[PDB]
């Protein structure tokens, strides 16, 4: 019975197995990996265990890892460790129940509002301020890449790997190729401003071998309806998207724009989170035969 | 990607009035209404399309009718040259051109040309790859679009058709630029009519000054 596992019971903490952790649930089966929610038996917290199979690159991976242990904020999602099961390798890292932003917006099938908008993005700019002042770059600013855990916080996820794809989040300077710096998170910030309260980025119907070229060229873009907007959220975009980057607004000084300023608590998020969270769970119940 | 299909967006159009790009290739239509200014133009030279009855230009016999001036060597008329022809007239000036995909390129088996084209699609534009077929010979692109890539060269260099034009091509472009009957002169003869006709219109009728040819 268990009287085998008990006399095994006398074993240190290094003899532990990978039993460390239960996993709970496949919660997205991204293409970057299965990732599963999960719970540590001992200090009872849920972690999120991202199994990386794909043979990708490991470095891609290890440099990923190694930009996660080199951040300790709130605003930025945490890494615990990792660990070798079956024959692939699995991620321990912080667990944030709502899902990227993204997601909330596909499975509420809704816009986010204004003041949804400044309270998300108030914390990713403090987010992007202990970034930038650690002289690193996250260089993939996105919705899909902004992480809410259940409380209602927003935390930056998947740093983009500086190389050796769509380019619609781009700054022109970074498309171009000319070298570039910290402000170029500001530009992808402010795309990302559109795209949570339009659903989708500037030339996002455009194809990318046409967007390659027009991005840098072309005015800063703006909402597809400017009526529908206060003056505030337009200048706040109006200056995120400036194409020299040293005229660029920094993460800093977007922080005390009118916009992000007088941002609400996390608790307006409180109802759409409860929605997007509610689609998750009906979505479990239909792919179980019972 | 990674083809004369890119060579053919980079340049892509760019609307005159304002400053304003678009990596889209020409073909279709060729008279151009930009998104943001509303301004009409010819994609191949830049000329304003003078619609109806506003034609500034002075003899204006297509005043009735959509319409605009183009230059002789604009993609408005080479387009319908053939592809041999167009050959002849980079060979005789010694501009080299691809007839085989450049060796960067690696065409999709199934798919032709990837020229990207916006095709109107129920309340919106999408972008979709031209997929038409793609002849050996005609470097990776299809009939009409390989065609385009030479007329770029064309322009490039700023090359004059009206070295290969026949007496009639002559008598048209006589009549088309200059505003005169070009009936030829008595005591004259055919061969000196065409090098007479010739010389006027090279010294007369530049070429188009305001056709994209990359400085
Ligand atoms: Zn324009
Ligand atoms: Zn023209
Ligand atoms: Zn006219
Ligand atoms: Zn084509």
């Amino acid at each position: 019975f268990r009287r085998q596992l008990k006399k095994l019971d006398e074993d240190s903490l290094t003899k532990q197995p990978e039993e460390v952790f239960d996993v709970l649930e496949k919660l997205g089966e991204g293409s970057y990996g299965s990732v599963y929610k999960a719970i540590h038996k001992e200090t009872g917290q849920i972690v999120a265990i991202r199994q990386v199979p794909v043979e990708s690159d490991l470095q891609e991976i290890i440099k990923e890892i190694s930009i996660m242990q080199q951040c300790d904020s709130p605003h930025v999602v945490k890494y615990y460790g990792s660990y070798f099961k079956n024959t692939d390798l699995w991620i321990v890292m912080e667990y944030c129940g709502a899902g990227s932003v993204s997601d909330i917006i596909r499975l509420r099938n809704k816009t986010l509002t204004e003041d949804e908008i400044a309270t998300i993005l108030q914390s990713t700019l403090k987010g992007l301020e202990y970034l930038h002042f650690m002289r690193k770059i996250h260089r993939d600013i996105k919705a899909g890449n902004i992480l809410l855990n259940t409380e209602g916080h927003a935390k930056l996820a998947d740093f983009g790997v500086a190389g050796q794809g769509t380019p619609f989040w781009m700054a022109p300077e970074v498309i171009q190729e000319i070298g570039y710096n910290c402000v170029a998170d500001i530009w992808s910030l402010g795309i990302t401003a559109i795209e949570m309260a339009e659903g989708k980025p500037p030339y996002a119907d455009i194809h990318p071998m046409r967007a390659i070229f027009m991005i840098p060229t072309n005015p800063p873009p703006t909402f597809r309806k400017p009526e529908l907007w206060s003056d505030n959220f337009t200048d706040f975009v109006k200056q995120c998207l400036v194409k020299s980057p040293e005229q660029r607004a920094t993460a800093t000084q977007l922080l005390q724009h009118p916009f992000v300023r007088s941002a609400k608590g996390v608790s307006i998020l409180r109802d759409l989170i409860n929605e997007a969270m509610d689609v998750k769970l009906k979505r479990q119940e239909s792919q179980q035969r019972e | 990607a990674q083809g004369l299909a890119m060579y053919l967006q980079e340049n892509g159009i760019d609307c005159p009035k304002c400053k304003f790009s678009y990596a889209l290739a020409r073909g279709g239509c060729m008279h151009f209404h930009c998104t943001q200014c509303r301004h009409q133009f010819c994609s191949g030279c830049y000329n304003a399309f003078y619609a109806k009855n506003k034609c500034p230009e002075p003899n204006c016999r297509v005043k009735k009718s959509l319409h605009g001036h183009h230059p002789r060597d604009c993609l408005f008329y080479l387009r319908d040259w053939t592809a041999l022809r167009l050959q002849k007239l980079l060979q005789d000036n010694n501009v080299m051109f691809n007839t085989e995909p450049p060796a960067g390129a690696r065409a999709v088996p199934g798919g032709g040309c990837r020229v990207i084209e916006q095709k109107e699609v129920p309340n919106g534009l999408r972008d979709e790859a031209c997929g038409k077929e793609t002849p050996a010979g005609y470097a990776g692109l299809c009939q009409a679009h390989y065609k385009e890539y030479l007329v770029s060269l064309i322009n490039a260099h700023s090359l004059d058709p009206a070295t290969l034009y026949e007496v009639e091509e002559l008598e048209t472009a006589t009549e088309r630029y200059l505003h005169v009957r070009p009936q030829p002169l008595a005591g004259e003869d055919p061969p000196a009519y065409q090098a007479r006709l010739l010389q006027k219109l090279t010294e007369e009728v530049p070429l188009g000054q305001s056709i994209p040819r990359r400085r």
